[PDB]
RNA sequence: GACAGCAGGACGGUGGCCAUGGAAGUCGGAAUCCGCUAAGGAGUGUGUAACAACUCACCUGCCGAAUCAACUAGCCCUGA
């Protein structure tokens, strides 16, 4: 099941930081949304995990 | 905080100085909690150990004070984790020599040095199942009386591997043991002396 | 105030009137900072009505004159201090102007706050204006500006409108 | 604020030669050359030593924004300098699902041909950029080296890969598939 | 050897703990047994239990724990009978008792010899901590004895 | 010799105490101390049903001199 792949791809795929306003997909150690449709908020939440 | 700290610090060390005329230079880069319990409570009838950061470079000012002969020749010694074991009893040659213990050398992922690691074929002795690291892996492991054997004899860890978390688990549950390190003497400094460790002491 | 063109300062000196309950006023004095005279009496009859029990009926004003510079020939470092009023509420503040004069870095305060903080001549009100030396400057404008043999070129200095003739062969060029 | 000059200061080897008509930086050395523009940002580059080989990166007063533009000119430098001394490398394991995936190349290295991907029958095709190569590592399992000299160039040839490996209309937690880049580093190791 | 810190009652409702145990398969129902004899009268709340294993039975030590003798050093005894008089009642002295006990604390604690050992078993509890007349942090400062006659 | 970065440590009492389906720092209520100290908060989070591993508070190894936090109001943006 290549459990390091999958980190590699968990790393690449999951580990972001997603956005209550803007819906975007951003960076793990994020912020601000960088996109202008929300207005730059902090208000964020980890990518759900299982 | 961080005043009147740094000042009871500063009263320590100059008790220390002022007390322990001998001194020993360690180096403890790979060390645990529980082992420098253990060599605390080993040697707590002898020198006493003392760490820290650039507050340690104390001698220079000790100098500044003009109480001194010329000791600052360990001021460019304190590089890289440098430490002082305080002492006053020895007057023997027979430290940390009949007292560098063996220690755990418990499975920890990241250390890499020096050897390698060879798992021969023996039996487990652990309960049900302990297989699956056995198969995130791949180790040809036969079951018999119940206690699970291996068929073959392979190798986990070369020299400069780093230790991954599963082999770190197995190895937990194997007991087998793996990379030890204590602190390591670097410098001796008796009463002025420069000593030349490579190899006069002892 | 208008605060038109650069602003001058003026040394006010006022009194109450001599009255038979109490002879002899203290002769307040005040550093006005007015483009004239007369603007700086009536700013100086604000300041001291905001201040003690004075107006202009009950009192007067003894002598009001021109301030000119100590130093015009220097280039000072002037600390002024702001009591504006914004929009929300009004704030104090501490500004910091390399300039020749104090008239001159006070005209500067003036139309600084009125570039940043869009604060009127209506709102602003000078506390104190004071010269300060170096390696007291706490901005970082003025502190760089702190260079013995300061070099700086004026890269694409571009300029003369107009007064080359609207149409010619010519691509003018800069620096 | 108007700052007065930001100067940045850069290092060049012996193995290599810049050369400047203007903003536009022309790096020479053992792995080829490469020249770049600087046309749009107007920061003033000087060089100086004989046989010693210092550039400045040096910007008048400007604004803030400016002066975190005249980084940028150093580190694409930077990025020039090991570009041609060593060259740079991605190496990109294929994590993939139940399906494996068949990547061959066909153009010589520029053209990378992608198949068996998640199931789907389409063959992919990705052309490359002009100065990047294109290998299947050795004594490794299904791994992608893309060798090249301009780091814009391989990694934009990498994010186009990637982005053609991509899961769509599903959850894509699940179906963990698709060539992602694993290690960066150079041609010439150990320096 | 297998450790363990349980104890409500003695148990055997078809719960154990054994695991490691049934890979030789050497307590079933004996060592339960065994474990009760070594139960009778000591005590009635959790204790430590280790069992050394060699061949044929179980040799069950109970090394005593700190918490759960100064628990043991309340009232006896709160098993079941209307309990919750309320929780932490604990009114005693216990100005030697704590005294011999960490005096058998050997080799478990990275202690100096009893230099602040009583400032330890002082604050470390939640129900009594003091003789009901004073204050711990009359405690904490107020002890001069121990540290000449205990070593 | 700080903020960042990279690396290591991050214990013993104690599987503390009220809780039994479980808490053995991580659902939960009340608390709150000592030794080693280079440092450990009866513990900031992830995760286990719990036992385990990871990370943080804090400390130290290299680098090297400025850095961080909370408010406030002018332009501009989202809200539109
Ligand atoms: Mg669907
Ligand atoms: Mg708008």
């Amino acid at each position: 099941i290549e459990p390091s792949l999958r980190q590699l791809a968990q790393k690449y795929n999951c580990d972001k930081m997603i956005c209550r306003k803007c819906y975007a997909r951003l960076h793990p150690r994020a912020v601000n949304c960088r996109k202008k449709k929300c207005g730059h908020t902090n208000n964020l939440r980890p990518k759900k995990k299982v | 905080d961080r005043a009147t700290w740094k000042s009871n610090y500063f009263l320590k060390i100059i008790q220390l100085l002022d007390d322990y005329p001998k001194c020993f230079i360690v180096g403890a880069d790979n060390v645990g909690s529980k082992q420098m319990q253990q060599i605390r409570m080993s040697l707590r009838g002898k020198a006493v150990v003392l760490m820290g950061k650039n507050t340690m470079m104390r001698k220079a000012i000790r100098g500044h004070l003009e109480n001194n002969p010329a000791l600052e020749k360990l001021l460019p010694h304190i590089r890289g984790n440098v430490g002082f074991v305080f002492t006053k009893e020895d007057l023997t040659e027979i430290r940390d020599m009949l007292r560098a213990n063996k220690v755990p050398a418990a499975a920890r992922a990241g250390a890499i040095a020096p050897c390698e690691v060879t798992v021969p074929a023996q039996n487990t002795g652990l309960g049900p199942e302990k297989t699956s690291f056995f198969q995130a892996l791949g180790i040809t492991t036969k079951i018999s009386r119940g206690t699970i054997e291996i068929l073959s004899d392979v190798q986990l860890i070369k020299t400069g591997d780093k230790v991954g978390a599963s082999e770190a688990t197995l190895l937990n549950m194997l007991n087998i043991s793996p990379f030890s390190f204590g602190l390591v003497i670097q410098q001796v400094f008796d009463n002025g002396s420069i000593y030349n460790p490579e190899v006069l002491d002892i | 105030m208008k605060a038109s063109g650069t602003l001058r300062e003026y040394k006010v000196v006022g009194r109450c009137l001599p009255t038979p309950k109490c002879h002899t006023p203290p002769l307040y004095r005040m550093r006005i900072f007015a483009p004239n005279h007369v603007v700086a009496k009536s700013r100086f009859w604000y300041f001291v009505s905001q201040l003690k029990k004075m107006k202009k009926s009950s009192g007067e004003i003894v002598y009001c004159g021109q301030v000119f510079e100590k130093s015009p020939l220097r280039v000072k470092n002037f600390g002024i201090w702001l009591r504006y009023d914004s929009r929300s509420g009004t704030h104090n503040m501490y500004r910091e102007y390399r300039d020749l004069t104090t008239a001159g870095a006070v005209t500067q305060c003036y139309r600084d706050m009125g570039a940043r903080h869009r604060a009127r001549a209506h709102s602003i009100q000078i506390m104190k204006v004071e010269e300060i030396a170096a390696s007291k400057c706490r901005r970082p404008a003025v502190k760089q500006f702190h260079d013995s043999k300061i070099k700086f070129p004026l890269p694409h200095r571009v300029l003369r409108r107009q007064h080359k003739p609207r149409f010619t062969t010519k691509r003018p060029n800069t620096f | 604020m108007k700052t007065i000059l930001s100067n940045q200061t850069v290092d060049i080897p012996e193995n290599v030669d810049i050369t400047l008509k203007g903003r536009t930086v022309i790096v020479k050395g053992p792995r080829g050359t490469l020249r770049r523009d600087f046309n749009h940002i107007n920061v003033e580059l000087s060089l100086l030593g004989k046989k010693k080989k210092r550039l400045r990166v040096d910007k008048w007063w400007g604004n803030r924004k400016e002066l975190a533009t005249v980084r940028t000119i150093c580190s694409h430098v930077q990025n020039m300098i090991k570009g041609v001394t060593l060259g740079f490398r991605y190496k990109m394991r294929s994590v993939y699902a139940h399906f494996p995936i068949n990547v061959v190349i066909q153009e010589n290295g520029s053209l990378v041909e992608i198949r068996n991907f998640l199931g789907e029958k389409y063959i992919r095709r990705v052309r490359m950029r002009p100065g990047v190569a294109c290998s299947v590592s050795q004594a490794q399992k299904d791994e992608l080296i893309l060798e090249g000299n301009d780091i814009e160039l391989v990694s934009n040839s990498a994010a186009l890969i990637q982005q053609a490996t991509t899961v769509k209309n599903k959850d894509i937690r699940k179906f963990l598939d698709g060539i992602y880049v694993s290690e960066k580093g150079t041609v010439q190791q150990a320096d | 050897v297998y450790l363990r810190c349980t104890g409500g009652e003695v148990g055997a409702t078809s719960a154990l703990a054994p695991k490691i145990g049934p890979l030789g398969l050497s307590p079933k129902k004996v060592g339960d047994d065994i474990a009760k004899a070594t139960g009778d009268w000591k005590g009635l709340r959790i204790t430590v239990k280790l069992t050394i294993q060699n061949r044929q039975a179980q040799i069950e030590v109970v090394p005593s724990a700190s918490a759960l003798i100064i628990k043991a050093l309340k009232e006896p005894p709160r098993d079941r009978k209307k309990q919750k008089n309320i929780k932490h009642s604990g009114n005693i002295t216990f100005d030697e008792i704590v005294n011999i006990a960490r005096q058998m604390r050997h080799r478990s604690l990275a202690r100096e010899l009893s230099g602040t050992i009583k400032e330890i078993l002082g604050t470390a509890q939640s129900v009594g901590c003091n003789v009901d007349g004073r204050h711990p942090h009359d405690i904490i400062d107020d002890i001069n004895s121990g540290a000449v006659e205990c070593p």
